[PDB]
């Protein structure tokens, strides 16, 4: 099973096993399942993580312009900032996904596809 | 070196001389430190002092 | 005279009581800051590995790791507290900043403030050196915004807009609890470290660029972490100091005091005696 | 300012206001220390603290205590640093740099020393 550990500059924000992990890079869209080569990628500024948490239901987070890095031991999610959909405010995203803003309006939009839309 | 003990209790930092100084005064201090009804002959105190 | 040292010595009791308050916040708070500096190791040690693996992939022809041909400008970013009460903190801070100063003048580069903190921005306003950018009001709980902003602003004017051919940061590391060091950081450009020894996407050269911005990002707010921490540590000790002065006042305040009373109550029977050995 | 003159007068009164308001700042200073003040008057204090050791001398009487020999200043000297001082002319020296020295040669003498 992967080692998918996601941290937030400010903090480690989850640490919890998966067996699949998902994401749009900047390159191109992407799942990583244990074994996976060693990997460094850009996730795009909009971008949102599907971990496929064994035990329970799949964990969906907006992340903000983070990193992807693969790795032999584990699989590192380095974040800006990220919420997990549990957290997201629907409506304050979706008068985000709006705004005039760069940063802004992909951290909105972010939040929007990892919701659900 | 009292003065300068006092000083550095609270300073984040001390130069070189600055804890050669202390470290001077500390053993200056305890040299003259000395045990009662045990007065020293003028000799033996130049050599202590030395 | 005995009114004023009363007077005096409620003074003091009060400055002592709020001084303690304030050494035992800052206690807790040097806690928190620095389990905050813990908090953000694993991503600077993880953001610096990969950017050690892009490196051995990439060119290194970035902007931010090649000298300027002829160094003209400097930016230096002074990291200071917003608040007093803080010691020395802030002086020595400032006191490196100028060393480094004249450093960087001795070197031919002239240079150009950056200042965080309140106080740092009236230590420079009174000495007429003028400040292109100044950040406040998070010096004791830095968030990564503050410091993606200041990264920013740096970085932007290190490409760059007059702009500047280098960029210094001075800060006041917290080497450990009893101690606390201003140093001086160049954040920019960054030497190449060779030493004795992947996939990336898109391309090596793409991916270290856009990385290389949240390197700076990221140590600049470990700088602010670690600068909150010793400017915590830094009230600690100077409200420490201040509560210790504020009892050997009250005690000479005291000493006095009784001085008086004694010498009132002398003067008054003095007084009574003689009109009664007159009379 | 008659007698001694408007130079000498001016220095005198300068410096005294520079003791005076280091005197006023002294109850604070004992709390918190000259990091807690103004940058008026931090700079301020640390002439004020650099006056106040100047006014220190070398005395003839004070060799049989010391072994130090004793300097005379004269007044011209005298009024010559003091306005100095007052100005910040000599701020960035150590304090003990003007400890029992006596003039401006032996204060740029002991500056090195130190």
């Amino acid at each position: 099973d992967l080692n998918v550990e996601i941290v937030a500059v400010e903090r480690e924000l989850w640490s919890g096993p998966a067996t699949f992990v998902f994401t749009r890079t900047t390159a191109g869209e992407i799942g990583i399942l244990p074994r996976h080569i060693p990997l460094v990628a850009q996730l795009v500024d909009d971008a949102m993580v599907r971990v496929e948490r064994e035990g329970e239901d799949d964990l969906r987070i907006a992340v903000d312009g983070g990193f992807l890095s693969v790795t032999e031991e584990t699989v590192r999610i380095l974040v800006e900032n990220a919420q997990f959909e549990s957290e997201i405010d629907a409506d304050a995203a979706k008068e985000d996904a709006a705004s005039d803003d760069e940063r802004t309006a992909a951290w909105g939009r972010a939040r929007l596809r990892a919701l659900g839309q | 070196y009292r003065e300068l003990e006092a000083f550095a209790a609270f300073a984040s930092d001390l130069d070189a001389a600055s804890k050669a100084q202390l470290d001077r005064g500390a053993r200056l201090v305890e040299l003259l430190k000395q045990p009662q009804y045990s007065p020293l002959a003028v000799e033996e105190q130049v050599v202590a002092i030395f | 005279t005995l009114r004023e040292l009363r007077g005096r010595i409620r003074s003091a009791g009060s400055i002592k009581k709020i001084t303690k308050a304030q050494e035992l916040i800052a206690t807790s708070r040097i806690a928190k800051a620095q389990a905050r500096v813990e908090a953000a190791r694993p991503y600077a040690a993880e953001i610096t590995n990969m950017l050690t693996e892009l490196a051995g992939a990439s060119a290194l022809d970035h902007p931010l790791l090649v000298e300027r041909k002829q160094p003209k400008r400097a930016g230096v970013l002074v990291v200071s507290s917003d608040r007093g009460l803080c010691g020395a903190y802030n002086a020595n801070v400032l006191r490196r900043a100028e060393e480094l100063f004249s450093l960087l003048r001795d070197e031919g580069k002239d240079p150009v403030l950056y200042v965080v903190g309140r106080k740092a921005l009236g230590y420079f306003s009174f000495r007429q050196r003028t400040v292109v950018e100044s950040w406040t009001g998070f010096s004791e709980r830095p968030t990564y915004e503050n410091a993606r902003e200041i990264a920013d602003t740096l970085v932007n004017a290190f490409m760059a807009i007059l702009g500047v051919d280098e960029l210094h940061i001075v800060f006041t590391e917290f080497r450990s609890m009893l101690s606390q060091t201003a140093v001086a950081r160049r954040a920019a450009p960054m030497e190449v470290e060779y030493v004795g020894e992947y996939s990336f996407e898109p391309d090596p050269e793409t991916l270290f660029d856009a990385l290389l911005p949240r390197y700076i990002a990221t140590r600049v707010y470990a700088a602010l972490l670690e600068a909150a921490a010793s400017e915590s540590a830094s009230r600690r000790r100077a409200m420490k100091s201040a509560t210790d002065n504020a009892d050997d006042l009250i005690k000479a305040l005291t000493l006095a005091a009784n001085r008086e009373r004694q010498a009132q109550i002398t003067q008054e029977i003095s007084e009574i005696v003689g009109g009664a050995n007159a009379l | 300012p008659a007698i001694v003159g408007d130079e000498h007068y001016r220095v005198a009164q300068e410096v005294i206001r520079i003791l005076q308001r280091y005197k006023d700042l002294q109850d604070i200073i004992a709390i918190l220390g000259i990091d807690e003040l103004s940058e008026e008057d931090k700079q301020l204090v640390n002439r004020a603290r650099r006056i106040e050791r100047f006014l220190s001398q070398n005395m003839m009487a004070a060799e049989q205590f010391t072994g130090q020999p004793g300097s005379t200043v004269p007044l011209k000297e005298t009024i010559e640093a003091f306005d100095k001082l007052t100005k910040g002319e000599f701020d960035h020296l150590p304090e003990q740099a003007f400890f029992l020295i006596g003039g401006l040669d032996d204060l740029a003498k002991k500056a090195e020393s130190l």
